[PDB]
RNA sequence: UGGCGAGAGACCGAUAGCGAACAAGUACAGUGAUGGAAAGAUGAAAAGAACUUUGAAAAGAGAGUGAAAAAGUACGUGAAAU
RNA sequence: UAUAUGCCGCCCGUCUUGAAACACGGACCAAGGAGUCUAACGUCUAUGCGAGUGUUUGGGUGUAAAACCCAUACGCGUAAUGAAAGUGAACGUAGGUUGGGGCCUCGCAAGAGGUGCACAAUCGACCGAUCCUGAUGUCUUCGGAUGGAUUUGAGUAAGAGCA
RNA sequence: CUGACGAGUAGGCAGGCGUGGAGGUCAGUGACGAAGCCUAGACCGUAAGGUCGGGUCGAACGGCCUCUAGUGCAGAUCUUGG
């Protein structure tokens, strides 16, 4: 009562059904995995340069 | 009507003839098998009832926390807003209704 | 400005009295709210029918 | 025996006509039909294409993201149009002036706006007011604040709220939220 | 709705929209919920994780009239003053004469703050309130009366 | 126990009544439904209380 | 959802509706507990065919009643298989 | 429409990789005959109202199992988060950057500048939990201010739900 | 008006034909003959099917706008009858 174990015919032609699918890249990539200690001087910069260009500027 | 004084049982009897007050008038009679317009013969109490039932922007309501609807359109005539003044100045004009056929 | 509805004797001999349009007949004409509203309604009279 | 790329005969996606039944609103749409064709002004292709939408697709503004839009610099005196309805906000206790022109209008908003001084209008009037859509403003009001997109795209480590009837204690937080049962999602 | 549905346009096909190799069948499945930690770990894992185990304490026999609670942000607050006098208390901005408002008499046992209350004063009367809200309820003026 | 009666809401209901009294005006959608009144006076038809 | 007395229907219309529209818990089967049918509709009214002839009789053929017996008590219309 | 003639044409349904099959059902005809109704829901539409919504458990009425009118609650929604005690959402035009339909100004036009709702990504702020820091006072060891952190939630960020 | 394209089982969706019954309308048709049945007679629609003529027959039935469903058959060693 044996089978067929496996295949990876039509397998490659599924796929290319629906066109096989760029990973959309964008402008600010999450910060998620990088270094927490740069990651908090980051955030306080930003913080900083919020302060410098939202008071100075009036 | 508005005040029954023997009316139902008078008019109860001849076909066709329904009679409804103002606080009632059912939608069942109204408008039968959902087809809009029924001949209705008003009496000068129900008419000015009907302005005490539903109301108006003098009278308030007569019904808890009920306002007639409101439109979403202006005027039912559309192309009467279609020709009037004010659109005709900004439109392209017109090219033939059914058109040339070119090869 | 209601249009002034005028009134009827018993006799025709329309009366020189008039009566503005209550506000009613402004109302939105929609035959699709009184269609699905009628048929709903319409269903409200029904008994049951069953087998044994 | 062509070669094809993509579908035969492709049915677009989007609509023609509203699948509403509302006469009034078919005959706005009659109209702006009739102002997107020949005006050639691109205000009139957003609204026509935003009446097709449907009551999912128009979520309610608040008249307070009208108060928003007029806090906005250079806009105080623009018209602002909202395809959809327009509901009152009782948080905001001043409320600018100018007009609001919508489809539909709460009687908590019609109130306010008439109160402040303002004109409640229907997009009739702002058709022979502004035709080719001069000095407007279109709003939206939030779409992915609904219950239902709540719950969309539940799966693991995505953090998007599983379908459920009953919630409190007791009620999936076992096996598969916490540590020390097991997993965490 | 039986003229509307699909089981209805199925009249002329064999197997009516269930397929013919894998046979419209019983319960192929199981019935209800049966193979949670089984043949359906995969739907309990994803769409419902949690569902398996305790978390908490028991407390016998719950009343949950105990724990009517409701809350009342600052952003509404004038709600409960009636439209007709809430401009006449709008004015006036001042004391001796503060609108009381009574918040447990439509049912609301805490009052939280979300956001700017205006500046007239107000005497809020409640069960429990929120220490971000009592600051800006007495930054507008008014205090806050502890009731029962 | 199939479902016999059907709600509706209150107000969509008072919507349709409405909109029924507003149809009874002026007889395009009166003449639709037969309802021979093409010889009468104006319409609405109101007559005197004695009635 | 039992008995009696009532009113009704977006139900079924005689292979349906109760098992039962009829002498239906009947005919019938089983030692018994029990199981359990089929079967309505000539015409307005029997006026349901006097009389003659063929045949031993059933019947036929004429005659006749009937709007019509291409309605004759195997009876309304009377399909398909055959 | 019948037949003659030329060429073609294996009985349908079913499982099946594959059946005209030496696979199974089918002698014929008539009638009956198989995804229905309900409880609770999901997604999508349409309608009413919309910071609410829901008349119909019940009451008054009635041309009386219909229609009509209605109080009080109650259900869901308007607030989360913790096992729980409990606490419970604006530093800032409720933010910063990027991309944004549309609108405004200049320009004949192309375009440039401003404004940028929805939505997409991301950095912040705030609310609850967890782990730290733990000051003034102190029914003298209770109490939490401030400051945090690659932790965490189905949160907020001028409400979108109810039927 | 212009252009492209058209295999399809399981399956999905759309536009529709038919049936029993319900609200409306055509002041619809009809014992100077409705419904039904037969009809190598005819017309329309791609098709579901609709329509007419002839015969038979004997009292009810349709078009359209909507509602509702015990709604459509060649097959189930399908049920009953022949």
């Amino acid at each position: 009562a044996k089978s067929k174990n496996h295949t990876a015919h039509n397998q490659t032609r599924k796929a290319h059904r629906n066109g096989i699918k760029k990973p959309k890249t964008y402008k600010y990539p999450s910060l998620k995995g990088v270094d927490p200690k740069f990651r908090r001087n980051h955030k306080h910069a930003l913080h900083g340069t919020a302060k410098a260009l939202a008071a100075a500027k009036k | 009507y508005a005040e029954d004084n023997g009316i139902v049982k008078a008019l109860r009897n001849v076909p066709g003839v329904e009679t409804a007050n103002v606080a009632s008038l059912n939608l069942l009679q109204l408008a039968p098998g959902a087809h809009l317009g029924r001949f209705v013969i008003w009496t000068e109490a129900a008419f000015t009832k009907l302005d005490q039932v539903w109301g108006s922007e003098t009278v308030a309501s007569s019904k808890v926390g009920y306002t007639l609807p409101s439109h979403i359109i202006s005027t039912s005539d559309v192309t009467r807003i279609i020709n009037s003044s004010e659109i005709q100045s900004a439109i392209r004009p017109a090219g033939q209704a059914t058109q040339k056929r070119t090869h | 400005s209601r249009p002034q509805v005028t009134v009827h004797s018993l006799t025709g001999e329309a009366t020189a009295n008039a009566l503005p349009l209550p506000a009613v007949f402004s109302a939105p004409i929609r035959p699709d709210i009184v269609h699905t509203v009628f048929t709903s309604v319409n269903k409200n009279k029904r008994q049951a029918y069953a087998v044994s | 025996g062509i070669d094809h790329t993509s579908k035969q005969h492709k049915r677009s996606g989007h609509r023609t006509a509203p699948k509403s039944d509302n006469v009034y609103l078919k005959l706005l749409v009659k109209l702006y039909t009739f102002l997107a064709r020949r005006t050639d002004a691109p205000f009139n292709k957003v609204v026509l294409k935003a009446l097709f939408l449907s009551k999912i697709n128009r979520p309610p503004v608040s008249v307070s993201r009208i108060a928003r839009a007029l806090k906005q610099e250079g806009a105080a005196n623009k018209t602002v149009v909202v395809v959809g309805t327009v509901t009152d906000d009782a948080r905001i206790f001043e409320f600018p002036k100018t007009t609001v022109a919508a489809l539909r209008f709460t009687a908590g908003a019609r109130a306010k706006i008439v109160k402040a001084g303002g004109e409640c209008i229907t997009l009739d009037q702002l058709a022979v007011r502004a035709p080719k859509g001069q000095n407007t403003l279109i709003l939206r009001g939030p779409r992915n604040s609904r219950e239902a997109v709540r719950h969309f795209g539940m799966g693991p480590h995505k953090g998007k709220a599983p379908r459920i009837l009953s919630t409190g204690r007791k009620f999936e937080r076992a096996r598969g939220r916490r540590r020390s049962k097991g997993f965490k999602v | 709705p039986s003229r509307f549905t699909k089981t209805r346009k199925h009249r002329g096909h064999v197997s009516a929209g269930k397929g013919r190799i894998g046979k419209h069948r019983k319960h192929p499945g199981g019935r209800g919920m049966a193979g949670g930690q089984h043949h359906h770990r995969i739907n309990m894992d994803k769409y419902h994780p949690g569902y398996f185990g305790k978390v908490g304490m028991r407390y016998f026999h719950k009343q949950q009239a105990h724990f009517w609670k409701p809350v009342l942000n600052l952003d509404k607050l004038w709600t409960l003053i009636p439209e007709d006098k809430r401009d006449q208390y709008l004015k006036s901005a001042s004391k001796e004469t503060a609108p009381v408002i009574d918040t447990l008499a439509a049912g609301y046992g805490k009052i939280l703050g979300k956001g700017r209350i205006p500046n007239v004063p107000v005497i809020v009367k409640a069960r429990f309130v929120s220490k971000l809200a009592e600051e800006k309820i007495r930054a507008a003026g008014g205090v806050v009366e502890l009731i029962a | 126990w199939r479902k016999w009666n059907v709600k509706v809401n209150h107000n969509e209901k008072r919507y349709a009544t409405a909109s029924a009294i507003a149809a009874t005006a002026v007889a395009s959608l009166v003449l639709a439904r037969g309802h021979r009144v093409e010889k009468i006076p104006e319409i609405p038809l109101v007559v005197s209380t004695d009635l």
